[PDB]
């Protein structure tokens, strides 16, 4: 999936699926 | 379906339907949009048994810049700025090039011209913009009639041809995309070096294109809704 | 006292009609604003007078008249300041009048491209509307909350504040339109907004998370009938800053 | 297509021709282009295109580019306001353009018009003539004289107005506001000889006391016209003291609460003070300069509500010119540096962006650890600014680093501010790390890149999400590269910041491989695999890359 980046509220990052 | 007993789940979702769903999610690209779902489907199948040279860089830039997209255009303009000047024009003039890059390319290239240096990117993007503007004006009816929202009064000779040209999706989406690039050139053309001013042989094509773009926007209001 | 104040309102409105003739009815290129300078000095003395006479609502009326004039005459930054001076003078005694004045100040900051200033005035309004108008609001304050919600979400999608400026109120507003976890639907509506406008805002906030520009373009034409023209300008700026980011010099 | 000509009162700065002045023009030119986009009134631009700022200032001719007018536009003009203001054309421009020193605009004969109007208006205000019309005719003279082109036009106007001054009642108001600046404009073009100066000084000095605020603002534009002259000492020793007392009296009171007061009054008073400090530095009183800088600091240190945005930019852009003008005493110049840094740390992007311009001009005018307290303000503004500020601070930062520091003194900070979990914009910092490392490769200093990559590789494998750790290393190995076709891909890496598809792993493997083939001796070639092996768990990008290195 995507998840929210922790360093910026508007940035999202992928996690393995 | 995974938590239930297999003899029930194999009857609920046959292998031929699983294979149809899998192929559809790849061909539609929905597999890359919903990776958790696709992973769970391939699990259910398991439960129911280089040298970085010039030409590599050109293949890398092609993977981003020969697309249809609006997602990363300032980054895309910087990537075509590093394609060699002798490859640039043929790279931009190809059918597969993303016409949304032309305004970014003219804006980036102008920032080099205003820095006191020659821009190969600006020259290629200007020529491609003007060539595409003429290339779509050649598809308009040979005798222009006034656009009048109340009455398509000249059907066979003219308004049928405009109803085929506008509303095609493929052509209509190109016009305001090119108009964004033509406007980016026309807002700078008085600030430019003498050889980069408007060609006098292009001035009629530019007026025909501008007229056709407001006519296409008006046609879209009538047959659909508010344009983008 | 009240007769002197009345005469100053008429003497100010004389210079202000004279300014409107030169600026708006004649469109004179030589119209440097000597009557406007005289109108702003005349009302400056009259606001001092109404506040010494201890009647803030009568001083706020002068401030609204001058604020409206400066907006019509093409000076929205000066108008936004006078609308906030009217709001401050009304607020201890007339909360709805103050919300109406802050709404015009926010429109003036948007005309002046002062989007971070507009964002702060909409947050002040949404606080005051909950504080005086309440979790269901009364119908007049509810229409203010509905304006502030939609305007703040589009301003936050335009500006995208860093963690240092994502205030508790901004984070609290945005999370209604967002997902907390990988298997969350996103939150259900509290009934503040129409369901169709709420679903389109959630779709927009989600399309900006997943960088889907084709979805943002589709949602822009779909939301056009539902928004005010000011909100359609905000949503245009979100799609514009999405495709051609500011601050790169290109 | 067009708006009214401006010919400003301030000459091109010579400081900007110096070695550091040229470097300031690049960096302050980046900040100027963004202040214009964010707060310009855009009054002469029809379309949305952000970077199309121009001013109607022709070469005294074709337009002078906005780049080359950098601090030349008149301080009392609001940014991007192209409307007519009293002050459009300076006296030095009337003199230099008309070859008078003490006719056709676009085919149109404007000599015929201005000659005809002088004949009408002089006969119509000096006959028994309607008082409602006299002020409108003298407004016409004040405006139309921007077109005058022969000295006898200003002589005829000066005589006409100085007759009208003794003909018309002494209790006037609506005439005086046009009569004073029109007389001073005429007198100033006539050169302020003793035959004209004493009449004009007596009119200016007395009309500064007028109750009508436009009559004071008109007197201050009159003063701004006469101060362009090569004044005689007997006028300068008497007129300048009256202006400086009037300025110190009316600015020092209002500076804490500007929004209570008329904007054009504060803006014209600042413009007089800046022209006095620059051009009359020996003649103006010892408390002046210092006291003006203090009370302008009190305006800048106000709130978004108490100091309006147009007055904030005026006061700041004025002070910024006074420092690139060489004419400050050092205690005034150093006091302005102390005022600058406290105004970068504010809420609003445009107020902070302007205060950054002021800080930059201070630092390039001053050309040993005190520079480090300035660079940490730039890194803080990348961390706490909106994207539209932080992207601009990140574009100037590589040159500011290269101009004020040896690379070794900031290389620790550059990499730490890209790695920090408190960094909201690592994709802006990636281009800073790139421009710092590619500068070191241009200056033959390639060994320092081998060192700082390997000295920091274990901080990069400690990035919390594996997507953000595989990214960042891809930026670092692109930034470190000597191959031009690898160093070209950084925009393709930056556009993919959140992603972890098979192509994002393959790219990380390729770019880490080519550094290991072409830039990394056996002790380094082993230690690079040792730092990698700690995270080489069976499925990781680090395992996929360790196979490519170990073979």
């Amino acid at each position: 999936y995507l998840i929210r980046s922790s360093f910026n509220w508007f940035v999202f990052v992928e996690v393995p699926c | 379906l995974l938590a239930a007993n297999l003899q029930s789940s194999m009857a609920q979702l046959p292998m031929e339907e699983l294979n149809r769903i899998q192929e559809y999610l790849q061909s539609s690209g929905l597999a890359q949009r919903h990776q958790r779902l696709y992973s769970l489907l391939d699990r259910f199948r398991l439960s129911t048994m280089v040298s970085p040279d010039k030409d590599w860089y050109v293949h890398l830039v092609k993977s981003q810049c020969w697309t249809r997209s609006d997602s990363a255009l300032l980054e895309g303009a910087e990537l075509v700025n590093r394609i060699p000047a002798e490859d640039m024009n043929a790279f931009m003039m190809n059918s597969e090039f993303n016409l949304s890059l032309l305004a970014p390319c003219l804006s980036l290239g102008m920032s080099e011209i205003s820095g006191g240096q020659k821009s190969a990117l600006f020259e290629a993007a200007r020529e491609v913009t003007l060539a595409r503007v003429s290339g779509t004006v050649q598809q308009l009816p040979a005798v222009h009639h006034v656009f009048q929202p109340e009455l398509p009064a000249e059907p066979a000779a003219y308004w049928s041809k405009l109803n085929d040209l506008f509303g095609d999706a493929a052509l209509y989406q190109s016009l305001p995309t090119l108009a964004r690039a033509l406007a980016q050139y026309l807002v700078v053309v008085s600030k430019l070096p003498s050889h980069l001013h408007l060609p006098p042989e292009k001035e009629k094509d530019i007026v025909k294109f501008v007229v056709a773009t407001l006519e296409a926007l008006s046609w879209h209001l009538i047959h659909e809704q508010i344009p983008l | 006292g009240p007769g002197e104040a009345l005469a100053l309102t008429e003497a100010a409105r004389l210079f202000l009609r004279q300014e409107r003739d030169a600026r708006q009815r004649l469109v004179c290129p030589a119209a440097y604003g000597e009557p406007l300078q005289a109108a702003a000095s005349a009302l400056g003395a009259a606001v001092r007078l109404h506040l010494e006479l201890g009647q803030p609502a009568a001083a706020a009326a002068l401030c609204l008249e001058l604020a409206a004039a400066l907006r019509d005459l093409g000076q929205p930054a000066a108008a936004a300041g006078h609308f906030q001076r009217a709001a401050q003078l009304q607020l201890p005694q007339l909360p709805l009048a103050a919300l109406q004045a802050l709404g015009e100040a926010a429109s003036c900051q948007l005309l002046a491209r002062d989007y971070t200033g507009a964002l702060a005035v909409f947050t002040r309004m949404q606080r005051l509307a909950r504080e005086h108008g309440s979790p269901a609001a009364l119908g007049a304050f509810s229409d203010v909350l509905v304006r502030c919600e939609v305007s703040r979400v589009l301003l936050l999608l335009l500006l995208q504040p860093p963690p240092a400026k994502l205030l508790p109120e901004h984070a609290q507003t945005l999370e209604k339109y967002s997902w907390e976890a990988f298997d969350s639907h996103g939150q259900e509506s509290s009934g503040q907004l129409p369901e169709e406008l709420f679903l389109l805002l959630q779709s927009l906030v989600m399309a900006t998370h997943e960088k889907d520009t084709e979805a943002i373009k589709s949602l822009q034409v779909e939301m056009w009938p539902l928004l005010t023209a000011e909100q359609n300008h905000l949503l245009h700026l979100v799609l514009q800053e999405t495709i051609s980011p500011s601050g790169q010099g290109v | 297509v067009s708006c009214l000509e401006q010919q400003p009162r301030n000459k091109p700065l010579k400081a900007l021709d110096t070695r550091f002045g040229r470097k300031l023009s690049i960096i302050r030119g980046i900040v100027e282009q963004e202040i214009q986009a964010m707060v310009s009134k855009r009054e002469n631009i029809a379309t949305h295109h952000l970077y199309q700022a121009w001013d109607p200032v022709p070469s005294l001719g074709a337009l002078i580019s906005h780049e080359k007018l950098l601090l030349q536009i008149n301080p009392e003009r609001e940014l991007g306001s192209m409307s007519y203001k009293l002050g459009q054309v300076s006296i030095h421009s009337v003199w230099l353009g008309n070859s008078i020193t003490p006719k056709h605009r676009a085919g149109v004969d404007i000599h015929s018009c201005s000659q005809f109007l002088l004949e009408l208006y002089s006969r119509w205000i000096l006959p028994r003539t309607p008082a409602i019309l006299i002020s409108e005719v003298v407004r016409s003279l004040l405006v139309v004289s921007d077109l005058f082109t022969e000295r006898n036009q200003f002589e005829l106007m000066y005589v006409t107005l100085t007759e009208l001054r003794r003909v018309h009642p002494s209790e006037d108001e609506i005439l005086a506001q046009y009569l004073v600046p029109a007389t001073c404009k005429a007198a100033a073009v006539l050169g302020m000889d003793k035959a004209v100066a004493e009449p004009v000084s007596r009119l200016l000095e007395s009309t500064l006391r007028s109750s009508h605020l436009p009559s004071r603002v008109g007197a201050l534009h009159g003063i701004l016209y006469v101060l362009e002259c090569d004044l005689l000492d007997d006028t300068a020793k008497q007129l300048i003291p009256v202006i400086s007392d009037y300025l110190l009296s009316n600015l020092k009171g209002i500076a804490h609460c500007v929004n209570i007061h008329s904007q054009q009054h504060v803006l014209v008073m600042c413009a007089t003070a800046f022209y006095l400090i620059e051009n009359y530095p020996l003649d103006v009183g010892p408390e002046f300069s210092a006291s003006i800088i203090q009370m302008c600091g009190v305006m800048l240190s106000g709130s978004e509500e108490s100091t309006p945005s147009i007055i904030y930019h005026c006061a700041l852009r004025g002070l910024e010119r006074l420092l690139l003008s060489e004419q400050l005493s050092r205690l005034d110049a150093e006091s302005l540096v102390k005022l600058s840094v406290d105004r970068v740390n504010v809420h609003s992007p445009h107020r902070a962006m302007a205060a950054l311009g002021l800080m930059l001009t201070c630092m390039y005018t001053g050309k040993v650890i005190v520079a480090m307290e300035r660079v940490s303000v730039l890194f803080d503004r990348i961390r706490k600014g909106f994207p539209c500020e932080a992207r601009v601070v990140a574009r100037i930062l590589p040159q500011f680093l290269d101009d004020f520091f040896p690379p070794q003194d900031i290389m620790n900070k550059v990499i730490g501010e890209f790695l920090s979990n408190q960094q909201p914009y690592p994709q802006f910092m990636a281009t800073v790390v790139y421009k710092v490392f590619q500068t070191l490769h241009s200056t033959g200093q390639s060994s320092m890149v081998r060192d700082w990559v390997m000295l920091s590789l274990s901080n990069f494998t400690q990035r919390a999400p594996v997507a953000m750790a595989t990214w960042s290393l891809s930026c670092f190995f692109v930034s470190a590269s000597t191959s031009p076709w690898v160093a070209a891909i950084l925009p393709h890496v930056i556009s993919r910041m959140g992603k972890l598809e098979q192509v994002d792993v393959n790219l990380f493997c390729l770019v880490a491989t080519d550094f290991y083939r072409h830039q990394i001796e056996e002790l380094d070639r082993r230690a690079f695999q040792s730092v990698l092996e700690v995270v080489a768990a069976p499925g990781s990008p680090y395992h996929r890359l360790l196979t490519c290195l170990r073979n």
